[PDB]
């Protein structure tokens, strides 16, 4: 992996869900579900659990 | 004494033709001694030379060599009391007069340096000259050898070749700085090298000055402390500085508290305190125009062309002056449309209503000759008051048209037809509406913007086109037209100058000015339904800085489209942050102004200072201007408006932080809209020398006029050393005066002592040492004619015409035969409009004056009632008259505007004449003149001639001969300027001049240093001196590409690292440091050679930024005078005043170094210092950073071991950077996430595309010279556009501005023109020649017509490769011409004659058929010479578009013809083969009258594909395959992959294959290379070379996967 922050929101630091190849938060993981299942920084799928 | 003998018969062979050589040869022969052979016998090459030029021109030389005061007496003239000085050969009669000087010269360095002393010495004669009732005509005659005719060319060189001896001879057989300059003068031709040496062996004498500056400048400076001492000292400051002055809070950073600048934020930007409007279009006055166009109309023939047709045919016989002045001819085709018009009266019921109204006359107007309306009855006034004034004046201009004429008219019988006065008042009783009012000098309804549908904005941009292009070609008009009728609340307008616009198939709109000119206007628009006049408000703006929208809607609504497209993501936002940028971009647009730019620009600094994590304590006090006029507020709400809506609201909104910040920061660039121009230069001028002046008087140094020849005065040089020391003061431990130039020379000594060591990551091993026209004044840059040219060519002109009427006896001056000779030499009554019409009002104003003091020149040359006291010469006409000496500078303002009229209007005497005799013979040119505007309306000119007639402007000597600081004069060719004796600060000779410019850079105005020529020569020893030696280091990035492009790649992968990268900037970078502190670096380097490993003397550089530390800065003339007539710079020189009272004109300094001088020799310094600053961080906070510099720009990255806790290594940092005088910006921003470096914002994760960069320099950028080459530059933009991945659509819509724009521009069309349209894949692989085939197999859309042209191609290519030769001697075959080289190839290849006939007959139009597109050998010669040998936009697309539709196509018969008469030569061919594409591809049989235009396309075709087979492919010939959903904004990168089929390193093998193709080209100027270099030296429209012997020069495109999926593919 890369550098240890959000790779969306960039200003958080703890309790991150390792994604498919970048790093996230539990605020901007719900931001995304909504919208669809297929992300939109790596356009490849992310875990569910 | 041993040539004594040879040297009396050498130079008996010139016979003294005259008295000038024969008294100078018997007293040589009498005279066999050699101490006044070599000045008495040598002062005869002097009088050799002096001959030659009064000779060639009209002259008298002076043999007497004596004062112009009595020269001018042996006439009878009183003695004016001149100045003195001895003229080198003169011409007088009556009262002028021609000096000539004569100087011979052969270096260019001290050549110029006497042509401009001579110069001002002699242009410093006439302010008493002119006080005697005089003018004068003045020459220079530069000579760069001797090339005399009275001798023969092999004499000349005897006598320097043989007294280069004699001297030596004569001084060694028997002072001293008269001596070596004199044999640098008597050299031969000097084709001299000139290096570091060429210092080296001068004199280098003292002064006892010198000794002072070493006294403060080499003292402290050891350069050799021990290594272990520093340590010991460093601890010691970091423990004194953290326990000082961090805890009592003097940091000047901190922790950015991401809350507080967002409130911060709105309390700068929404004016709270100011009362503007709430709604956008009530405030601004041109959208509320616009606001009225599009909603009073958007809610909602053959006598129309023979208008057009006959009125054309006006415009044409205007330009002509061929009717004496320029007033008659303005009335009689006045008189003709006005009759023709009533003619189309008599002929239907209903012309006058349907088809006027519906065109071209609203309600009582009139549309004719320039632009003007004229509205019906103050015509017939005139008209009436014409036959009055004349009985019968239409029956000799009734035909006066056929006799000195065209006698080619259409004029039936409007020539001579009388007007019915008593008919046209039924037309112009039946037409009366309001006639037209111009505003100068309370509530509001505007249906919300917001709430407008998505359909009628294009409504408002589609409009703002229109309005746009009416301004644009508002300069289109004439500079000189004077109207007919001459003369604040509200104005109802008479005539007016106006232009049309077209909306719907109805109506039209007007819009009406006073001025011309390109200076500010203040119009007003109107429409014109149905024939009703409607007024809509008036405006007040210039034209010039609205180029940008003129055709781009579709563009300014691609890209506002494009952008909020990037906000998918939140869709409630997306739909209310769309329409409130899109009332932004039309704000800007509709406002370009300095502020309203400045203010965004200024938001880059804020975003990078809230998404990264310190900034410096100063910004928020500096983004903030004052808004000037309520219309900066308008943008200056809504972009805040805008930050305060998406940056941060009081939730968690900050869901994808990164399109935020592309969408924001590219709102930061959208800034770049506004062109570049500096809206006035009187106001930029003052701006530059303020922001020059204010860093010096502060810390106080600036001087008056130094001798510019070494010596100072001992009160001038105190202050220099008083800065000096005051320099070198700053003690290292004081927390006050910190922000103060100097630098703390204890400090500096470390700083030198470790680089002595080899400890530092840069080190002094130095490989491969480094020790091996016209010509401006320098007191006015930024104007295109000097003060020097403009008395220059006119002199010129006044000896060329004062000769050729003297060869025969004409006595009489044609008008224009007198201006055929300037409008020449500047840049056939037809062919001075022909290129008089190519000018710029700037040239125009310079044109008049100079036609001026010629005219009055040649009446002074033929020459050998006060009591009109209505207004009086007591106080009014004698005091501005002796305040401003000249009648010529007379400015209007002292008197009111009737008193022109009435002074004026006093009767004939022998003042004035009738008959206005275009004869015009000289000796009546003082009285014939001035009654050109009596006659003619004007009379203002008028009052200046009538002023100007009434004489209104009132043995020792022996030792003395040879050569002493006094006998300098003796000779021309002596070289008095030479570099002799060098000087601690000068170099005996000059003193190194200046000059002031500025930049005209985006946000603020970038100063520019001009130089003179040998300051251009003794900077490049330093500049590339310094560069060799930053050329070993290994950090610096300015000139090579390849460590900046390791630096890129460094910070890529070390912002994805978690690293803290800074990023810095240095307000005032260059007025800041110092000459001398370069000098107190260079003093402790070492610099030793790997090849002789020894410390290296730089005294050839260490005597010489001593020179640099003495420059002589000139201030502007402009703001000489501004200044003068009423602001710190203000108060500088009005305390200058109170001392002796000489003007302020020359400023020695000591802290300078202009931007661009010493340039790279700060960039090491840069570097030297960055590295002492980098390693002080290795050892006192262990961490390991890494510093580059590009002499202006920093980055210092920096890892931590195992979060912003350590600001305490960053502001030490700050306050050992200040103790050198490398001051840090508040601009600058330290954090984790952003770092720029010159422009490339690198964020984590990714590149910042900003588009909005490249679209704003594309819409600019349009330069004219042909409308291929102007189709060139914008395809290399659109190159660049899609390197960074725009998308298609606005790169396929930028290429119809740049289409229609030409046509617009008469051109017609042409199957090349502007690129493609739908254009997808061939920016990656492939040229504009690749391009080309794509556009040209565009029309055969079936593809069943150049498929055949392919299987040639294929049957020639594979046979024409190696291994098989196959007819390589081709070189022939196409010089033939273009109809016949296919068909010999064709035929060669094979098949019928009927395949010839279905091929031959497809013909483009050319029109750089014979020549090329003239408007005042291939193109391949000069771009090889290329490889060889090493104003705004909008005024320069209206010379595009006024020298398009003259005379401008040609033949290859001698002479010139229109476009349309081509585009009349053509028939109709509806059968097919034009029916293919109209007007672009013709038939045969319709060429048949213009036959010698027919070029075939699909020549070019064929020569397309066998150009790019050479450099790609063998899939330039496969049928092109059928193409095969993503979201629209995941774009990634690609590759070229071009499969290239030469062989590399064409740098040199191109030029050896032009024996072999052409040997008289080559003598005056590989495996596949020469097949193709024939098909591209035989016409203009391949371009291939110049993309061999580069390469493609991005390779790195990123692309849109929906732009990358959707593309084609052509396999093999
Ligand atoms: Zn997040
Ligand atoms: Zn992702």
């Amino acid at each position: 992996y890369g550098r240890y922050n959000c790779k969306c929101c960039w200003f958080a630091d703890t309790n991150l869900i390792t994604c498919n190849d970048h790093y996230l938060c539990l605020r901007c993981h719900q931001t995304m579900l909504r919208n669809s299942e297929l992300c939109h920084i790596c356009w490849k799928p992310l875990p569910t659990s | 004494d041993e040539y004594v003998q040879e040297l009396k018969g050498l130079i008996r062979k010139h016979i003294p033709d005259r008295c000038e050589f024969a008294h100078q040869k018997v007293t040589f022969l009498s005279q066999v001694h050699p101490s006044p052979l070599l000045t008495e016998g040598f002062k005869l090459l002097s009088s050799l030379v002096e001959l030659e030029s009064c000779e060639a021109h009209a002259c008298q030389a002076n043999t007497d060599q004596r004062f112009v005061d009595v020269i001018l007496s042996d006439n009878g003239i009183l003695c004016p009391t001149l100045p003195k000085v001895i003229p080198d050969g003169f011409k007088l009669t009556g009262k002028t007069l021609i000096l000539l000087e004569t100087f011979v010269r052969v270096n260019p360095d001290e050549f110029e340096k006497k042509w401009k002393a001579d110069m001002s010495k002699l242009l410093n004669l006439k302010h008493d000259l002119q006080k005697s009732g005089v003018t004068l005509v003045p020459i220079v005659d530069g000579r760069s050898n001797y090339n005399n005719r009275f001798v023969a060319d092999w004499v000349i060189e005897r006598m320097r070749w043989l007294l280069i001896e004699i001297l030596k001879a004569s001084k060694s057989m028997l002072e001293d700085q008269e001596y070596q300059r004199l044999i640098h003068s008597l050299s031969n031709v000097k084709n001299q090298s000139l290096g570091l040496e060429n210092l080296e062996h001068l004199k280098r004498n003292s002064l006892d000055y010198d000794e002072r500056l070493n006294e403060s400048l080499f003292i402290g400076l050891k350069g050799d402390i021990r290594e272990s001492t520093v340590r010991e000292e460093l601890i010691k400051l970091k423990m004194w500085f953290k326990d000082e002055v961090f805890s009592k809070g003097l940091g000047k950073f901190k922790l950015t508290d991401r809350r507080e600048l967002l409130e911060s934020l709105s309390s700068l930007g929404a004016h709270l305190d100011s009362d503007v409007s709430s709604c956008p279009f009530c405030n601004n006055k041109l959208m509320e125009i616009v606001y009225n166009v599009t909603f009073s109309s958007v809610e909602r023939t053959n006598i129309e062309k023979h208008y057009l047709s006959v009125l054309s045919l006006c415009n044409k016989i205007k330009g002509l002056k061929v009717f004496n002045t320029r007033r008659n001819t303005l009335l009689f085709l006045d008189l003709i449309m006005v009759n023709l018009m009533v003619d189309i009266s008599e002929s239907c019921q209903d012309a006058i209503e349907s088809l006027r109204k519906s065109g071209l006359i609203v309600g009582q107007m009139v549309m004719l000759v320039n632009d003007r309306v004229l509205d019906i009855l103050e015509a017939i006034k005139l008209i009436r008051k014409k036959i009055g004034t004349n009985p019968n004046w239409v029956k000799n201009c009734s035909k006066i048209l056929e006799r000195s004429h065209p006698e080619i008219w259409l004029q039936l019988n409007t020539l001579i037809r009388q007007p019915d006065f008593n008919s046209l008042i039924s037309i112009a009783q039946y037409l009366v509406s309001d006639r037209p009012i111009m505003r100068y000098s309370k509530i509001c309804r505007h249906k919300l913007f917001q709430e407008m549908s998505s359909f009628e904005q294009m409504r408002l941009f589609k409009t703002l086109s229109s309005i746009s292009l009416s301004l644009i070609n508002s300069m289109k008009t004439s500079f000189s037209s004077r109207l007919l009728v001459n003369e604040f609340g509200n104005v109802r307008l008479r005539e007016c100058y106006a232009q049309r616009f077209y909306l719907a198939e109805s109506l039209v709109g007007f819009l009406f000015y006073q001025k011309t000119g390109e200076r500010s206007r203040c119009y007003s628009v109107y429409l014109s339904d149905n024939g009703v006049m409607s007024e809509q408000g008036s405006f007040y703006c210039d034209p010039k800085r609205f180029f940008l929208p003129v055709f781009s809607d579709e563009v300014l609504a691609g890209m506002c489209e494009e952008m909020t497209s990037w906000l998918d993501f939140d869709t409630g936002l997306m739909n209310d942050t769309g329409p409130i940028l899109r009332l932004l971009v039309l704000a800007i647009l509709c406002s370009p102004s300095k502020r309203n730019q400045t203010f965004l620009q200024g938001l880059r600094y804020f975003l990078m200072a809230f998404a990264n994590q310190i900034h410096h304590i100063d910004l928020i006090s500096k983004l903030v201007v004052e808004c000037k006029s309520s219309s900066e507020v308008v943008v200056q709400r809504l972009a805040v408006g805008l930050f305060i809506r998406l940056l941060g609201g009081e939730s968690d909104a900050s869901s994808f932080f990164s399109r935020r910040f592309k969408y924001l920061l590219n709102v930061s660039y959208l800034c770049h809209l506004i062109t570049k121009e500096t809206p006035d230069r009187l106001t930029d001028q003052i701006k530059c020398f303020e922001k020059f002046i204010e860093p010096k008087v502060k810390f106080g140094c600036a001087v008056v006029n130094p001798s510019l020849n070494g010596k100072l005065t001992v009160d001038q040089e105190d202050i220099m050393i008083n800065g000096l020391k005051k320099f070198f003061s700053k003690s290292l431990r004081d927390t006050e005066d910190v922000q103060t130039p100097g630098v703390c020379k204890e400090l500096l000594n470390y700083c030198v002592s470790l680089f002595n060591r080899g400890k530092l990551k840069v080190s002094g091993e130095l490989k491969n040492n480094p020790f091996r026209v016209v010509i401006p004044k320098l007191d006015e840059l930024g104007n295109i004619l000097s003060t020097y040219d403009k008395e220059k060519l006119v002199s010129a002109c006044v000896s060329s015409m004062a000769e050729r009427f003297k060869t025969k006896g004409r006595y009489n001056l044609d008008p224009e035969s007198t201006d055929y000779l300037i409008l020449k030499n500047l840049t056939s009554q037809e062919e001075l409009s022909l290129m008089y019409e190519t000018l710029t009002e700037e040239q125009v104003e310079s044109f008049n004056e100079i036609k001026y003091d010629v005219q009055v020149a040649l009446a002074k040359m033929a020459d050998n009632s006060p009591f009109g006291v209505m207004k009086e010469i007591r106080a009014e006409v004698s005091l501005h008259e002796v305040k401003d000496f000249d009648p010529d500078v007379l400015p209007s303002d002292v008197y009111k505007e009737l008193c022109d009229a009435v002074y004026k209007s006093s009767e004939k005497c022998n003042f004035f004449l009738e008959e206005v005799l275009d004869v015009c013979p000289l000796g009546l040119l003082l009285k014939n003149l001035t009654t050109s505007s009596y006659m003619e309306e004007e009379y203002f000119m008028c009052f200046k001639y009538l002023l100007i007639q009434g004489h209104f402007d009132q043995a020792d000597k022996l030792d003395k001969s040879y050569f002493t600081n006094a006998a300098l004069r003796n000779l021309c060719f002596y070289s008095e300027d030479s570099p002799t004796e060098f000087t601690s600060i000068s170099s005996n000779s000059g003193n190194l001049k200046f000059g002031l410019s500025y930049k005209e850079q985006v946000g603020s105005n970038r100063e520019l240093y001009v130089g003179d020529l040998n300051t251009k020569l003794m900077t490049r020893l330093v500049e590339d001196f310094s560069e060799a030696v930053g050329n070993s280091m290994k950090y610096t990035c300015l000139n090579s590409e390849k460590e900046f492009e390791r630096a890129i790649c460094d910070m890529k992968m070390a912002v994805n690292n978690g690293d803290l990268s800074c990023s810095y900037d240095h307000s005032k970078w260059g007025p800041t440091m110092s000459p001398a502190l370069f000098l107190a670096l260079l003093q402790m380097l070492e610099l030793r050679t790997p090849v002789d490993r020894s410390k290296i003397d730089l005294d050839s550089v260490k005597s010489i930024l001593k020179w640099h530390l003495h420059k002589v800065v000139e201030v502007p003339i402009n703001v000489a005078e501004a200044y003068c007539i009423g602001s710190l710079s203000e108060e500088f020189f009005h305390q200058t005043m109170q001392l002796s009272g000489q003007i302020p004109s020359h400023i020695m300094s000591v802290l300078d170094m202009g931007q661009g001088i010493l340039h790279n020799t700060s960039d090491l310094y840069g570097l030297i210092t960055e590295q002492f600053l980098c390693y002080a961080l290795d050892l006192l906070y262990d961490v390991i950073p890494v510093s580059y510099t590009s002499s202006d720009d920093q980055i210092t990255l920096v890892k931590t071991p195992s979060a912003a806790e350590w600001l305490e290594m960053i502001c030490f940092h700050e306050f050992l950077s200040s103790k050198l005088n490398k001051f840090v910006s508040p601009k600058s921003v330290i954090g984790t996430f952003v770092a720029e470096f010159k422009s490339r914002f690198f964020v984590m994760g990714e590149e910042t595309p900003l588009l909005t960069k490249f679209v704003s320099a594309a819409l600019h950028n349009v330069k004219c010279k042909t409308p291929t080459q102007l189709s060139e530059t914008i395809d290399t933009i659109c190159d660049q556009c899609i390197a960074n991945g725009v998308s298609t659509k606005i790169v396929a819509r930028i290429s119809k501005r740049v289409n229609q724009l030409i046509r617009y521009s008469g051109y017609g069309d042409t199957p090349f023109g502007a690129i493609e349209d739908q254009d997808v894949k061939d920016w990656v692989d492939g040229s504009r020649g690749y391009r080309l085939q794509r556009k040209i197999e565009a029309i055969f859309y079936d593809d069943k017509e150049t498929s055949f042209i392919r299987n040639c191609a294929r049957k020639v290519f594979n046979d024409i490769k190696r291994g098989r030769i196959f007819e390589e001697n081709l070189i022939n075959l196409i010089g033939r011409g273009g109809d016949e080289a296919l068909t010999g190839f064709l035929q060669y290849a094979g098949c019928s004659e009927q395949e010839v006939n279905r091929v031959l007959n497809y013909r483009w139009v050319n029109l750089s058929s014979f020549g090329d597109l003239r408007l005042v050998v291939p193109t391949l010669i000069k771009t090889l010479q290329s490889k060889l040998s090493r104003s705004s936009v909008a005024s320069g697309f209206i010379g595009f578009c006024k020298s398009m539709g003259s005379k401008c196509v040609r033949d290859g018969k001698g002479g010139f013809l229109y476009i349309k008469e081509v585009y009349s030569g053509i028939n109709v061919c509806i059968c097919e083969i034009c029916a293919l594409k109209p007007k672009i591809i013709y038939c045969n049989d319709s060429l048949n009258k213009v036959s010698q235009f027919s070029k075939p396309i699909l020549w070019d075709y064929f020569s397309l594909v066998l150009t790019n087979a050479c450099e790609l492919g063998e899939w330039v010939f496969s049928t092109v395959k059928e193409p095969q959903l993503n979201n629209q904004n995941f774009f990634w990168a690609v590759k070229p992959k071009v499969v290239r089929q030469i062989e590399d390193q064409l740098g040199m093998n191109h030029v050896l294959q032009s024996i072999r193709r052409n040997y008289p080209v080559l003598f005056d100027e590989l495996k596949f290379l020469d097949v193709c270099i024939a098909l591209d030296m035989m016409n203009e429209n391949l371009g291939i070379i110049s993309h061999l012997l580069k390469t493609r020069d991005n390779s790195v495109y990123i692309v849109k996967q929906s732009d990358c999926a959707l593309a084609h593919i052509r396999q093999s």
